[PDB]
């Protein structure tokens, strides 16, 4: 049955139906003659409901008849979302006319059950040697991605998106939560000019749009995700802003007019975290791996926005504007980047001592740079001086041409495996590789790689 | 000297009145051409009486749930 | 022995400079969390003033 | 027709009349039998008006019959208010009988057009050093005196009355806004016995006044100063406070029924603030030239009062408790004081080059304070030792005995023009006094006195 | 006559009564079917009262007819509590069978007038160093022990429980207040084998309480205790936690439906204290020596309960987590805490000049602690060094191993007595154990024994 609008403030609407046909709470619902979406927050009694607008409330008046549609925002899922672009309620905001969907799914659900997890920690193998080595990622995982701009955070989530698609059979989805509209437009082209646009769908819930639809987009491209692990598949959920994200939910918390917490956030801040967080696991058909970029207010890691994602969060890499200085593309921090991963009990007691050798070596050459700079390179005992040349090395292995970057480097990608990547370290750090220049372990994948760029 | 007592245990009434009682007791002087000296031990005491009263009326509180009208008090 | 002497002063000097600098920044990262508690306090106090205000008018 | 009070809580009324007869915004009313006056500020509805008392309630009752006036506060002006002190209705407040008005203006009105604002630089001298120097003042300018509780507010506008009001050959208007009684008395008879008292008239509302007076007060000064300004007259138009009339509106805006906003103030600052500010200007029949005083609240110049008042201004002169702790006076901050005539094209290239390099001389110091501090004076290079002792005896040189202050004091007034000022600073930038001591330039007036000091 | 449960919001209870038959303020009223006990707060109007449950309301509905009992809660007084632990109702909790009562007295009484106050100023010497120098009780006065969680309050009312008992021959009146149930088994047993137990009235309403309970049980204690007052008797009042009691009012103010104040408290906040607090007296009749340890909340002592504490005792002894994170214990605060018997004409010169000296050099040596902390105590003046060289001895000469921390530590607990207070702390001032470790100091009692220590 139908409803009518009987009340209208900013982004919040509040509906009247007939006794016998109050719409549910999350249902969607269709205003007549205006293409305008409500979701339903709460149900006030005496048939009448409070939604929030996904759209616009502009032109709209107080008696429009208003249809429940019987379920939640139901969004397409399937083959037919890769390389289109996608508003919170799926419809194609690219002008490449309808998706060919095949079925739709709606976006709530409950997280998979406590018989549904997967029996143990298996590692994603990415294909990177610094990732893999001192940020491994486990399958089911969510890694936080910390840096400024201009330092290769697009560049590695096109190499991450090629990789599980080419080395893994997966596919990729990203969600843009607050998504700035001209840096929209310009991530939809270098993925095309890469060719990796086929293997991602693109969901954007844009800056200018009402808080509705900025806390909601995280969900469709969660439910897309869902779908292709159910088929069989190891998938990445990119998210664009996780505090953009809890940051739409204080919105919406204080227009439905909801008591504030501590420092102003919504009184349901973790329940809102775990909601979206405890879908992204690795069950018994496949695996949602989550890359999520985060921001801390003020600088303060002690903030409740910080605080609740790190909970969640089962690597952190951090990307270094010193280290792109240097050369090093990749430009990931090998001394700040963390993985709960690095555990012997979980990776074993060679990949762990090896990662954990090449960290040490870096630390002390940290150290002994600063001692060369005040002090000079002649005040150095043999020993010193013997791991500074180790380390040079194992930094300038830590580099690796990417197949979206041939354009950047003028040099074919490597995809490098964990195998390849424990045996040429642990080389470097034993000293099998002393007498190779440093330049010869320079853009070049594996170990061997290396040997021969020295021959010549 | 004259002692002007509105004790903690006494109703928050008195404790915010007793300063004006004292007040006028010295006025009494300054009007008839004599000088008066009145020593007011806790005027932040007298604010969190007048606080109490006017919470308890239901008044709209203001900066640390004090009452709008705390500087003219 | 005058001039050696002088050597270990301008070494010591140096060390201790050294000191002073990181013992500054320990004290620094200190006061920082001090500085974000306060802070989150100064937020939560207000938002209770303004809600109890409207809780009233 | 005719009211009865239906709610009386502190200052605030409640009037209710015929639906028929409803009085206007901002309309007076007054009570039967008692002498009271009630304002119109809101039409709450039912022939009910929300009003504040111009006087105590205590004698009023529930029922009491209240008339519409059928206007709104009307003030008496001209000729006639010269050398007589008033309320904020425009009784007589002094035992002069009654004052012989030939017209009276309503204390609302709107502010001059775009198309009526004129805009002038003739340079004012105040004989103040550091004013004369960082902060120059201009004929028909708007000046602000921005301080915390007890810095010198009163003291610097009254030695700005006697260095310009006494000389001004136009008319002058005196608004005392919640200042102390006993200050109100002291400069009446100071203007009585100066025979000033001709020559300028005088509006009190201190802080024995109920909100609705200390609300309405700095109107009834304003709307005396634009009758004289609209008949082609130079005006003088001193503000005692005129953040009393901010709080005045903070006391009464939650009985009003507004919700409070951040620092539990009135949600409309800055509109009243626009509102009154507007009004107090130099259009093209006649020129107001005001200076007021801005109290800060707890010395924090980042509260929404004082940060909402900066905007209004054309010179602003900060006082800073620091500098007052030290025992120097004119409290005035060289770094935060600033004036849109501090400008070469205005005041010509030397003496804005010696208020920059005043500025910069005193900026230095304040970085170097701290080194003094920790490590000592030793371990300072030859140019910054050089440089501590002219910044201490810039410092100094800023103090001035006051004709105002010679009770606080024990010395006598000085009065130094704006050629020995800038002749003065130059000098110590120069190095000209390097052998004179730091004491020799405390309270002195032009630098021949420091000279002089300095022997003894 | 009989009401009915009209509501129930957790430990507040509302009942409805005839017009003609509602009970008064602070009544005791029964629930007819669970015979659970109601204390009248308020009347609402129509017949209806609010009141606060003396038990659990778990399995109350509205319906059940209630028994007003025509007067307050009555307890039973005199030589029956004697050796007997009881409840907030004044009913036995120790198995021990009825209590052989021959009066009882409502637990609401006003504080005893002006004209029936007592001025004690006999000192009471407690043992302990700290405490007998800088904060001296005396006989029918009040002492606080403020402190954060975990620093000592109850381990420094243990012994002064121990050393106070030496000389005082009446009889101890003790109150737990919303503390643990463990605690108060240990107290019982240690005086029970000890033989103590016949001279001491135990009352409990612990951590495990409902608020109803830890909101009275302070009443209860204080009206056994005021019952020996009133017989001519010298009294020790214990009170395990005052701060319990408005913490208890703070949980049901809101279900009262009173507006908050600053940081969440009850607007009755300083009158509940000063209401409970003036009772606690010494009159003519009898003197009632009290001792209440007080709960500082996150630490702060400017939180609202601790400063509304202060102004009603006459000794405050401010103990800290930083002196206590050194290892000294006590870990009182000389420079906060203080007592209204620390006077010339109270204790003497010598005292007095001892206690402000090593005040004079505690106060010097915590303005250096940033200097030394950045340079270290080398670049110190030669004075400055021999102070921080004295301050550091005075305070490890303030700890004091004690009887009732023998099982924590093992070492064998130290009696002090004032002459050798005195003494030890006037010959370190002096420089008359300039030639002694600092370590020597530490846990030694008497200062014989510092330099019988520093022969190790
Ligand atoms: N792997 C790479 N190889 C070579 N150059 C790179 C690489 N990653 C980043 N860069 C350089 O850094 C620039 C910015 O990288 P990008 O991924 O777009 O960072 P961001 O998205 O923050 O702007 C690139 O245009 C390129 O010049
Ligand atoms: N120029 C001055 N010279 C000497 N003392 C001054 C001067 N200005 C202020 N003071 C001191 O401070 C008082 C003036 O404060 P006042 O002008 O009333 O401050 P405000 O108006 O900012 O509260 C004087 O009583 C005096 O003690
Ligand atoms: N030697 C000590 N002397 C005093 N207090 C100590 C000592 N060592 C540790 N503390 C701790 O102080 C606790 C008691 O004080 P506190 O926690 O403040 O009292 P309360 O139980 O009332 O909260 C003891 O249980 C003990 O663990
Ligand atoms: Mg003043
Ligand atoms: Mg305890």
């Amino acid at each position: 049955s139908s409803g009518r609008i009987v009340q209208i403030i900013g982004a919040v609407i509040d509906v009247e139906f007939p006794r016998d046909a109050v719409p549910s709470i999350y249902e969607a619902l269709k205003v007549q003659g205006v293409e305008t979406t409500l979701e339903v927050q709460q149900q006030l009694g005496d048939g009448v409901v409070r939604s929030i607008a996904m759209g616009s409330t502009e032109g709209l008046k107080r008696g429009l008849n208003v249809d429940s549609t019987g379920a939640a925002i139901s969004v397409p899922v399937g083959k037919a979302t890769l390389g289109r672009i996608m508003d919170v309620l799926g419809n194609p905001i690219d002008e490449a006319g309808p998706i060919g969907e095949e079925e739709r799914w709606g976006i709530h659900r409950e997280a998979p059950s406590y018989a549904d997890q997967a029996g143990g920690n298996e590692l994603l193998e990415t294909g990177i040697k610094v990732i893999d080595l001192v940020c491994p990622f486990a399958k089911g995982g969510k890694v936080g991605l910390f840096g400024g701009a201009g330092v290769g955070k697009t560049v590695n989530m096109m190499e991450l998106i090629r990789n599980i698609a080419i080395e893994h059979s997966g596919y990729s989805v990203f969600a843009g939560v607050g998504e700035r509209t001209r840096e929209g437009n310009d991530f939809y082209h270098e993925m095309k000019d890469s060719n990796v646009l086929d293997k991602v769908a693109l969901v954007y819930g844009q800056m200018n749009e009402p808080p509705g639809n900025r806390l909601r987009v995280a969900l469709t491209g969660l439910t897309m995700a869902e779908k292709f692990r159910d088929e069989g598949r190891d998938v990445l959920l990119f998210i664009d802003n996780i505090y953009r994200y809890t940051l739409a939910g204080t919105e919406v918390s204080a227009l439905l007019g909801r008591m504030p917490s501590a420092v102003g956030y919504q009184p349901t801040l973790a329940e809102e975290m775990g909601v979206l967080q405890e879908r992204i696991t690795s069950t018994k058909k496949g695996s949602i791996t989550s890359i999520q970029a985060v921001y801390v207010p003020a600088d303060d890691l002690t903030d409740p926005s910080p605080a609740t994602t790190f909970a969640h969060l089962d690597a952190t890499v951090v990307l270094s504007r010193d280290i792109a200085s240097l050369g090093i593309y990749p430009a990931v921090d090998p001394l700040d980047s963390t993985s709960r991963q690095l555990d012997p009990l979980v990776i074993g007691q060679d990949h762990y001592d090896t990662a954990r050798g090449v960290q040490y070596v870096l630390q002390r050459y940290k150290e002994l740079k600063d001692i060369i700079a005040i002090l000079g390179m002649d005040e150095l005992s043999e020993a010193d001086k013997l791991l500074v040349a180790r380390a040079r090395k194992i930094q300038r292995f830590l580099s690796q041409p990417f197949f979206v970057a041939e354009v950047f480097t003028g040099s074919p990608g490597k995809y490098v495996s964990l195998k390849d990547t424990i045996a040429g370290f642990k080389g470097i750090l034993n000293g099998d590789y002393d007498h190779l220049p440093e330049q010869a372990f320079y853009m070049v994948g594996g170990i061997e790689e290396a040997v021969e760029k020295a021959k010549k | 000297t004259i002692v002007v007592a509105a004790s903690a245990s006494e109703s928050a009434a008195l404790q915010y009145l007793a300063p004006y009682s004292g007040c006028t007791m010295g006025e009494y002087f300054r009007d008839r051409g004599e000088d008066a000296l009145i020593v007011y031990d806790d005027l932040s005491k007298q604010a969190v009486a007048y606080r109490q009263i006017s919470l308890l009326l239901r008044r709209p509180p203001g900066r640390e749930a004090y009452p709008g009208d705390v500087f003219y008090l | 022995a005058v001039v050696e002497n002088n050597a270990c002063e301008q070494a010591a000097r140096m060390i201790a400079m050294k000191n002073a600098t990181d013992n500054a920044g320990e004290l620094i990262s200190d006061l920082q969390l001090i500085y974000n508690k306060a802070r989150q306090a100064a937020i939560t106090q207000e938002i209770s003033e303004i809600v109890g205000g409207a809780a009233a008018v």
